[PDB]
This record gives C-alpha cells, structure tokens and sequence, in this order.
C-alpha cells in the first residue's frame, strides 16, 4: 500500500541501479526474469500474471550503458518503456544537459511518472541516483526536480549522490557542476546525500583486503545503505522509521539538509572471525573517521543530529547502553543547543549478502561536511579567475551572471553551517 | 547511432587511411571484401559508425577518398584493402597539385569541391545521426594543403555543431623534404586556427625517433612508420565503438580539453612499445604504462615538455584493469612535475577507459596532450617563412594563381597571433 | 571479569611469546585455531563463535619475525589487526626506535589497545616483553610506555624483560641501549623484572643435560615463568596471590622495582627419578645461586623480600617447616629491619608440560642484582670514553648531554641499594 519509485540519471547512476536491483531481487527471492518460487509494493508491483517489476526509470542521453542494461544480464526484468535512450550525450557539458538536448526527451521521462504514480497510493519518497560528475547526471537533474515540485510538492524526494572527490578529480569542468547545480538541489530537493568516491577505497583496500577496487565494487558499499534505509518499509522490526520521519527528524532548518552514509560494520571475509561484532562494538567504528564515505573529518566540526538503523539482531536496552558511552565522550561531541541527537530504528532481518549477524546505517547531519563545499569553492574560483570554458556553456546558452549569482549562493550555504556551530 | 563520416586529402594521409582502414578492419573482424567473420558480438553492436551495412551482407567503409592525380588511387584499389572500398566513392582528378597551395585551392580546388561536397551530402543525409567529421592530409604537400583546407571552410558554413578534426602532418623541423615546405604551412595555419575544432599535429622526426629509439628498428617502412597513427587515430575513439566502465567520444575530448578555441593544437601519445624479442623482460602495467607516456620522447611531436607549459592532459585507456592502480598513478605523477604544468587547473587529468584491448597485447594506453611547447617550433616555421620571404622569393608562382602580400602576410601575423597567445598563458600561471 | 593484555615489543620478545601462547593453548585446551573441544578472561576473549583471541600485540619495524608468525603454526589464532609490522627496522640503534621510525606506527599500536580495553573490566596487569639487545626492542619500548601512564596512570604495567650478558654479549652498542632506557623503565614501569641469557646455559648444561641450547629452548624457562605468576588469576588455589598485591609486597619503596625470576624443580627426563621433590627439598634449590637465571650471587648481598609462588600438590604446614629453615640459616640472610619477608602462593593445578608434581616461582628482591648494574656501568664508560658511535645517535637526532643526563642516573639508582643495604 506504501510505494516510493526511483530514478535513475546519467551514467553513473545506472551502474548503481544495476547493483542496486541487482540487491533487491535477492532480497525477496526475486529472479531477473520478475519471478519467485508479501508487503514489498515500495520497490515493486505485480502485473496480472505472476511476475513483478521494478519502479525504476531510466534515463540516458547516450545510447551506450541502457544497452548494456537492454542486453545484459538483467534484460528481462525492465519494462521497454521504461529503458529511455537519447541520441547525443551531454558529454560533460552542463549547458547541455541543461538546455540544449534535455529539453527534448523530458516530455518522455516525466510521462513515465504518472504512469507509475496509478498504482502507487502511498507515495512516500523518490530515488534519484544523480552524480555530479557527469553532465547528463548533472545537466537532467536540474530540469527533473523542478516540475516534480509542480506535480506533487507536498511528496518526498530523496537524491542518494556521488559527491565530486576533492583529489582523485576525472574530468576538468566537474568545479563547474557542483555552483550551476546548488540553486536547484537547494530549492527542490528534501534531502541530499553526499558520498565521496575517495573515502571508498581505503575502505576497500584496507578493511575489505582489496587494494586495488572495481567499479562494480563501489556500487556494492552504497547498495547496502539504500537497503538499510528502506529497512522499515520493506520488513517488520520493533522500531520501524518511515522515510516520513527522516525528513522530520535530520532537519533543525529546512535549507540544511545534508548528511552523510556510513555503513557499519565492514569485515573481509578472513576477518568474519577474530571478532564479535556487539552492538556496542560497531558503533564506536561508525564515529570512526576512517569508515565513513565521506572525505570530511568528523572531529572538525559538531553533529547537528545523527540516526542508526540497525538491522540484523538487535536489543535496545543493549544499544541503550552504547548509546550512553557516544554521549559521555569528549572527542566526540554535539551541537550543544540539542541534547537530543539520536534517531534509533531496528529491523529484525538479516543484512543480505551479494556474490554476518547484524549491520549498521549512520545517518549523521553534522558540521564536519561544511569544510568539503570550501574545498570545491577553492578549486571553481581559478577555474573561473582566467573566465576558463566560459565559451562552452555560453556556447550553449547560458548566462556568465547565472555562474556569478550561483557564486553568492554558496556564500549563503556556508555561512548556515557556521552559524549553526555557535551557540 | 552518431556516425562518422571519412575524407582524405593529399598523398601521405591517403597512405595513412590504406593502413587505418586496416587497423578498423581487424577492429570489427571486417575481412579484406566487406563481410563479417567477427565472434565477438560487441563489433556489430555499434559497426554503423565507421561502416555503412550495405545490403546482402555487405560492409563499406564509410569514407571520401580525394587525390589530384590517378597513381595513388590506382596503388589503393590494385594492393590490400582496396576492392573493401566503394567504386563510386574514389573521387580523384587528373592533374596533380604541383605542390602549390594556391592550385589546391584557388584554381584547381574549385573544380573536384562538388563532387565531393555532394558525397559528403550523400553520406550526411544517409546517416541517422552525425557525429562529426576527419580528415587525414599532409601540410607539405599541394593536395594536402590546399585542397582539405578548401572544404573545412564550407563544411562549418554548413554545420555549426558538428565537430571537425584533422591528423595533419607538421611540417618536418630539420629534414626538408619539401622546398616550399613553409608556404604549405602558413598558408594552411590560416585554415586550421580559425574552423577547425581540435587538430592534430605530429612532427615527422620524432615519428623517425620513436620507430628508432624505443623499437630500435633498422629498416623502418611507411608501412611501420604511418602505422604509429593508425594506432593513436583508434586510440581516440575506442570508447565510443565499445562499452567501458568510463566511456568517452569525440565530443567528451573536445569540451574537457579545448580551454579557449583558439588553444586547440594537441599532441599524442601511445604504450606500450617493445622489440620483437625485447617484449616479456618488461613488467607491462599500468605503472609502465603510466612512465611511458609522460617523458619527451614519447611525443609523435617533437617538443620538449621541459621547455614549455602544460594546460590539460586527456588519457584514455584500453582493455580491463582496476582503477586505484590507474587513479594514484593517474594522480602522483602530477606532483612531481608540478612546475612543468599550470596553476589555475585542478587535476588537469582526464581519464578514460575502455573495456575492449586492441587486437594483441592486454592493455594499452592512448595520451592526448596539449602544452605550450608547440609554438617554440613556429618560431622556426615563422623563421623558415621570412627567410624564404625576406627576400620575397616563390611568388611568381602565387602571383601566377594571384594573391597580395598581405594574404601572406596577415596570415604570418595570424601564425604570429598563435604565438601571441600560445606564449600568453605560459606567460601567465 | 579480570584482565592482563599482552604486548610485544621488538624481535626478541616475539619469539618469547611465540612459545607463551603454545603454552597458554594448551593450559586451557585451546587448539592453534582458537578452538577447544571457565574463568580465563586475563589472556582469551570469546568471540561470538565459539572462537577464543589472545590478548597479544606484535608490533616490529623490521617485517621478518612477524611473517614467521603471519606464515606458521599458530597462523589463525591471530587477529590480523593484531600482526602490526613495519617497513625498515631501528637496526640496533635506540635512537631510529625512539625518534626516526617508531614514531610513525605508534599511532596504531596504541590505537588497538583501546579495542582491547573495551571488553576489559577487570584490567589489573601489563605485559611488555622487551628486551634491552635489539633497538626495536628498546627504543619502541620507551615510547610506548610514556602515553600509557597517561591513559591510565593507576593501573599495572609489568615488564618480563631480558638482561644483556655481562660475558656473552651479541652486538656492540648494547651498553649504550640500557642507560638510555633507564629513565623511562624507572618512571613508567611498576615492576620490571630481569632475566639474564647466561645463566640459562648451565641450567640447560648441567641440570638439562643438553649442553648446547636452542632459542627454542630457551624461551621454555621463562614461558613456565610467566604462567606461575598468573597463577592465581587462572586458577584456583586456597591462598591466590593476585598482580595487585606483588607491586605492593615486592616493593619497599617506589623506585625499587628489581626482582629476579627463579623457576625451580629445573630436572631431565632421566633425573626425574632418583628424588622425591618434596616442599621442603626444592626450595633450598630455589636460593642455590647456579639455578637462578640471573647472573649474580645472592651471597654478595642481602634480600629484601621474597616471593614464592608454589604449585601442583602443596600443604602449607609442610611449608611452613621449609620456610623456618631459611630464616634459621646464616649463609642465606635477609635485611635486618624487614623480618617479615615472604609472600606465599599456592595453586592446586600441576605445572603443563610443553613438548612432574610440583613447581616453584621464586621471586626475590635483593640486593645482589645491584652489582649487575655495576658491570655494565663499567662496559659504558670506555665506550662513551672515546666518545665512540656518537655520530649515530647525534647522525639520528639525539642530545650529547643526554647521554650525560642519564649518566648520574644510574648514580642515583645505584645509591638507592647501596643505602638499603645498610641499617
Ligand atoms: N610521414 C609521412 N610523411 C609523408 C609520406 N609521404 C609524404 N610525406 C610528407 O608529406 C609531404 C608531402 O605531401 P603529400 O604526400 O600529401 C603530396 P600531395 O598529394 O598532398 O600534393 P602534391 O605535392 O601535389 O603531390 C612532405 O612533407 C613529405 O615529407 C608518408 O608516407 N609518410
Ligand atoms: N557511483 C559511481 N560513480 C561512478 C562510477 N564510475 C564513474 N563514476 C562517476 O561518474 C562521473 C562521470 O559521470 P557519468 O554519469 O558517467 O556521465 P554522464 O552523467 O552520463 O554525462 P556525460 O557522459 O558527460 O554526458 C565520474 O567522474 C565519476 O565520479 C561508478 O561505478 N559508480
Ligand atoms: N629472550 C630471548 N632473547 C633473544 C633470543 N634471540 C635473541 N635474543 C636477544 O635479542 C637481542 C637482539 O634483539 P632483537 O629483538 O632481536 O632486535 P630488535 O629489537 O628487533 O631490533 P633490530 O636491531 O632491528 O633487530 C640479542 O642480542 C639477544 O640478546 C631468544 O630466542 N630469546
Ligand atoms: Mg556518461
Ligand atoms: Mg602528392
Ligand atoms: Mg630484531
């Protein structure tokens, strides 16, 4: 009775999805042809024969990746209306994504929403898996969020992101992304989650014994917290969270809507012993600042509020004493002016594995990710100090002024986070 | 979709395409007559870009070949890869170029420009979406010269959006080959500066170095020196033929490099390069991979790093491989060469991998590069320009076709305006 | 509920503990995989298999002793995040231990601590095996102990230790290594505790029959050394004598932390007949100088206390009798104003074989280990005389005076026995 569709936007958020439902069909047994040998109508939706299909869409400006979906594996899971195809990319060009080749295919995409949304009654949030990197993930996602806003207004949207790396950069106009797109994400979108790609690989290389990781494994880190996130939705635990509360509960103010993942615990498969994993174990690793996925220390700032989804087995008294140890420390400390910072939320269903006991979800709206914006503000001010590539996006139509009035507008978003760290 | 459509000019980039065209057929299973025996079914997933599907399993090269005289067409179509062609397609004159600019362009250009321009209508209209437009020529030759340069200038009077690149041949630093070596040059730097979207520029005596130093080979053909850019030419759009875990084309190339449009003038780069036996006792990584691109020597373009300026440094890889292995790799040697580049970028690297190896070897590499050591060598050519000119020699000739000394010489202050501006942002960091 | 973690410091204290560990698995019955077919939380912790860890950190520079550990017999009992290894060793010099390559990994080292001290409540004790010969050993030794007295301060931290031979000296700056170790080991450490090399050769000459021993042999007497003392912690006997107690009965006034070790009944397999070994017979073995296992006479001074830790089969009467021998002797005599100067430990549980009834732990005191200094006090003069290998230490950033600094140190600590001795 309670549904919540999803989204996917350029490449690199495909590559996520194909894990992702990948995740999802062996959670409920399902096979990739829609198949299985009860209350699972979030994700999925029956047709008159016994078969189900994902609520997800598509979209791509390039033919490349949706054929790889059109050919692989998971072929026969997707409904061909729902596979959407453009013919030339963004290519790493905002302006483009923007207004250039994405004004065309738009009437397709959102058709496809009210499609989904009649059988859908209890539309409770969207799943957009949106990079910043690349310009059709970027470009698109402006012009999506904001007739979503006209269609519905009052329903849930949620972004799971790939924030750009400060260090491991790819492409060279990435600083020119992350400004142009502030002022939609900022005014559309409920609440946003950033994950680095940086902090995934030390992760990788020394808690999961693999120096050297693929793309199909970073995919497989993030899948798992989208999972535990629908947790209460999906199953029955004594503590179940609507995505409802989440909003309600990680935002003092509606403008700071930025936290960040961290999944809990992450062991190798050689390491599955020498360990006990307690309640009160995992979560001192989940304050750690090496295992979040985000490149921002956490002892540089103050939490403004923090969540844990815990799934697998759980007893509360239990977390009530770990919980007791967070407060009474001095390396870790909150935002003083609120003494309540905890969100707590159990599920009694295993994590799942993809070819343990329990498993974490730290949901942290915090200080400490206000440094990473000054980090990507540093590197768009030279970029843009010799007026660099300023003739691609104005050669597609975009105004120099509209990078200098998003330029303030960042001004505005830092200075929330700093007046909030006082008192 | 988003298919390609080929022109030749000249005489060396005719022999160039006789070997490309080559390269592209292994890289699809395409057979010396136009079928398929391919088994791999990631090449017919996207054959349509360099070859139109002819009917009853046929396969042609989608290609425009243009000469002045009938030997070169008649040494294609009579060796290897020559009945694969189109008949209707070998769109050649009669009389020759006479290695003048001016009858490339002026006399004799005009006459051969519609029926190709018709061709390229014909392949245009035929394709289901445009990608954009290649052209392989020399800047020594007269067909070379004047004739590709004829048409570039109609083509961006017709497309706006489609973009256009040329794999010229610069002309040689200390071996003169050609007499009037400088007047197709400078006459030719004029069309390429202003309608040209990115351009390539190879030196010929580092592609005599490279065949010579790394390979250390005795007897090198065209067949192994033109060869070199057969393989860089695949290089750049091996990730729009196959699927990767980042793909790339030509549009992904031009937008991330090109700064300003007048800074377009690029180099390349290729890995790994062995002996015939020299080839096993040579750890062939990505960090080999890595060090091999980033010397001098690697440069088909003779210039030193050293003595210039980076400002963006595209890279786009072949086969499977991990990426911590390329990203750190992709991100230190930044760091030690860190004066060499320039300030107002950060992390001027681009990446780029494919999933598909070339033909042989399990990995490969392909540099695409782009600094300020370029115009160091223009000095020299705008130093062989006057000296030929200072005592107003060869003019006859062009006077002979007509033209002012002032088309001589604002395109020498327009080969003076790619000094100006080259030396502006070296100047600058 | 009680605990005592171990940690090992530098190549020597590893193959000490690799014979503690087979001597600990086969107390309790575990196997080499953490395995076996009560009250024994001071060295095991219980995973939440049925999987028992030990309480061990190896920490090297060098990476070769540790792969030996990493590649051998006992490979699974250790949590990989236990097995801390370096890249370039100190390499006999006490300043690369103390500043140039220690101070990089101590932050993990002391970083695992903390993990361990989660699940401990009942924390009484600390185990550094260290020895003063190598560098790593020595100058890792005195960086560890300065932050642990500031994270914990009140709780015990005891050395089993190995003193460098008087005669049969290995490498050449080993005088230089002690009188720089000697003003940590003086104000960190509760209890140190030496063992000299050269008299477990005769032990092993004359009362083990085999006249040339292997490292493999010699880390046997110490290991049965170590497991008597926590004999009480263990196990239990009617008068169990916990770690607490030892730093408060063993020490007449604070500096003075230097007992010695003495393992006795020392037999063969041939000579375990011919002898009954009754209490009163083994321990006037105790006090015969060529069975103690450091090189000084007991006869060249007097004892200030005394410590027995007996096991196996004992009645405390039958002791009773043997301990009113020792008083009503002259050759064997105490400090006079210290009358009461023994500590009696009984446990009922008989002394494991590693491949008889009773065993005693004698634990002494004196004022015979003060000539010991003495000579090695005379091995660093003439060496800092020509001022010889300064360049090393000063070639590693070191102070000249603070060699002289801790020149008068061993004055001060050499008067402390001096003045004891007399009334
Ligand atoms: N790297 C190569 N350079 C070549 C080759 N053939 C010629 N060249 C160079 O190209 C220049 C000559 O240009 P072309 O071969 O294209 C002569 P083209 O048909 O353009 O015009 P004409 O002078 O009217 O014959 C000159 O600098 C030669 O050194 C070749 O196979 N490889
Ligand atoms: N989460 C995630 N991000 C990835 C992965 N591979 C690449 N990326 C990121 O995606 C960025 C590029 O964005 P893409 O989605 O591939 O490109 P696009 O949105 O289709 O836009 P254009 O292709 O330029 O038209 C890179 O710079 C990376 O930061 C992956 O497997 N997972
Ligand atoms: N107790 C004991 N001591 C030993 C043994 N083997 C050697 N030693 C002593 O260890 C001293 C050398 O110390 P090491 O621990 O090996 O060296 P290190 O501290 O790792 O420092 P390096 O100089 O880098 O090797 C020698 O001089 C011996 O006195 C053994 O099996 N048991
Ligand atoms: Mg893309
Ligand atoms: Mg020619
Ligand atoms: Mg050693």
């Amino acid at each position: 009775m309670r549904e919540c569709i999803s989204i996917h936007v350029g490449q690199a958020g495909v590559q996520i999805g194909n894990a992702c439902w990948e995740l999802y069909c062996l959670e409920h047994g399902i096979q990739p042809d829609g198949q299985m040998p009860d209350s699972f109508n979030t994700f999925f939706s029956e047709t008159g024969a016994g078969k189900h299909v994902p609520r997800a869409v598509f979209v791509d400006l390039e033919p490349t990746v949706i054929d790889e979906v059109r050919t692989g594996t998971y072929r026969q899971l997707f409904h061909p209306e729902q596979l959407i195809t453009g013919k030339e990319d963004a290519a790493n060009n905002y302006a483009r994504g923007h207004y250039t080749i994405g004004k065309e295919i738009i009437d397709l995409v959102l058709d496809r929403i009210r499609k989904l949304a009649d059988q859908c009654t209890g539309l409770q949030g969207f799943l957009v898996f949106h990079s910043f990197g690349g310009g059709t993930g970027s470009g698109f996602t402006s012009l999506l969020m904001e007739r979503l806003s006209v269609d519905y207004g009052k329903k849930s949207k949620l972004e799971f992101s790939i924030y750009p790396a400060p260090q491991v950069s790819t492409a060279v106009v990435e600083p020119y992304n992350s400004i142009l797109t502030t002022h939609t994400t900022l005014e559309h979108s409920d609440c946003a989650f950033m994950v680095d790609n940086e902090a995934i690989y030390d992760i990788c290389r020394r808690n999961l014994d693999i120096e050297r990781p693929t793309y199909t494994n970073l995919n497989r880190l993030i899948s798992q917290i989208v999972s535990s996130i629908t947790a209460s939705l999906r199953f029955d635990g004594a503590l179940n969270v609507d995505l409802t509360e989440f909003q309600t509960n990680l935002v003092p103010y509606p403008r700071i809507h930025f936290p960040l993942a961290t999944y809990a615990p992450v062991i190798s498969a050689e390491k599955a012993y020498h360990e006990q994993l307690s309640v009160a174990e995992i979560t001192n690793a989940c304050f750690e600042p090496a295992n979040q996925m985000v490149k921002c220390d956490p002892r540089h700032g103050k939490y403004m509020a923090c969540c844990l989804l815990y799934r697998g087995d759980v007893v509360p008294k239990d977390v009530n004493a770990a919980i007791a140890t967070i407060k009474t420390k001095r390396s870790i400390q909150f935002v003083d002016w609120c003494p309540t910072g905890f969100k707590v939320g159990i599920n009694y269903q295993p994590p799942t594995v993809v070819p343990v006991q329990r498993a974490v979800c730290m949901l942290s709206n915090t200080t400490a990710i206000a440094e990473a914006w000054a980090r990507l503000d540093h590197k768009f001010d030279l970029m843009y100090a010799k007026r660099a590539f300023v003739h691609w996006y104005v050669g597609e139509g975009m105004e120099e002024g509209e990078f200098s009035e998003a330029r303030e507008d960042m001004a505005a978003l830092e200075k929330d986070y700093e007046e909030v760290g006082v008192d | 979709m988003r298919e390609i459509v080929h022109i030749q000019a000249g005489q060396c980039g005719n022999q160039i395409g006789a070997k490309f065209w080559e390269v592209i057929s292994d890289e699809h299973g395409i057979d010396p007559t136009g079928s398929y025996h391919g088994d791999s079914d990631l090449q017919l997933e996207r054959i349509n870009v360099y070859y139109n599907e002819a009917a009853g399993n046929k396969y042609v090269p989608r290609a425009i070949l243009v000469d002045l005289e009938p030997g070169t067409m008649d040494s294609v179509r009579s060796g290897p890869f020559g009945q694969i062609f189109r008949p209707d397609n070998f769109v050649f004159g009669q009389s020759g170029a006479g290695n003048n600019w001016a009858k490339g362009h002026y006399t004799e250009g005009a006459e051969l420009v519609d029926s190709v321009l018709d061709v390229v209508r014909k392949e245009s209209e035929s394709c289901d979406c445009l990608q954009g437009f290649q052209l392989t020529h020399s800047l020594g030759g007269g067909t070379g010269s004047g004739m590709g340069t004829l048409l570039i200038s109609k083509i961006r009077e017709e497309y706006p959006d489609r973009i256009m690149n040329t794999f010229s041949v610069v002309p040689s630093p200390k071996v003169s080959d050609t007499v009037v070596e400088p007047y197709n040059a400078t006459l030719s730097v004029h069309q390429l500066v202003e309608n040209t979207d990115e351009t390539y520029c190879i030196d010929n005596e580092a592609l005599y170095d490279i065949c010579f130093r790394t390979l250390k080979l005795t007897t090198p053909t065209y067949g192994d020196l033109n060869h070199l850019v057969s393989a860089t030419m695949s290089g750049v759009t091996t990730c729009l033929r196959f699927p990767g875990q980042l793909n790339a084309d030509l549009r992904k190339l031009a937008v991330n490099m090109v700064p300003f449009p007048r800074l377009h003038f690029f180099m390349p780069g290729f890995a790994p390069l062995t002996s015939r036996g020299s080839q096993q006792y040579r750890a062939l990584t990505v960090p080999e991979l890595t060090q091999q691109m980033f010397d001098a020597k690697n440069m088909m373009a003779a210039c030193d790093p050293r003595h210039g300026r980076y400002l963006t440094v595209a890279a786009v890889f072949r086969g499977r491989m991990s990426m911590k292995e390329v990203d750190e790799q992709m991100l230190n040697v930044q760091n030690k060469n860190s004066s060499y580049f320039v300030e107002w970028i950060p992390n001027n690297v681009k990446t780029a991998v494919c999933d598909i190896p070339p033909r042989g070897l399990k990995m490969s590499a392909t540099f695409i590069g782009n600094s300020t050591a370029i115009q160091e060598l223009f000095k020299r050519i705008s130093e062989q320009f006057t000296a030929m000119f200072r005592r107003k020699a060869f003019l006859h000739w062009y006077t002979g076709e007509g033209m002012d000394e002032m088309e001589f010489t604002e395109a020498e202050s327009n080969m003076n305006d790619l000094v100006s501006e080259y030396q502006q942002y070296q100047d600058a960091t």
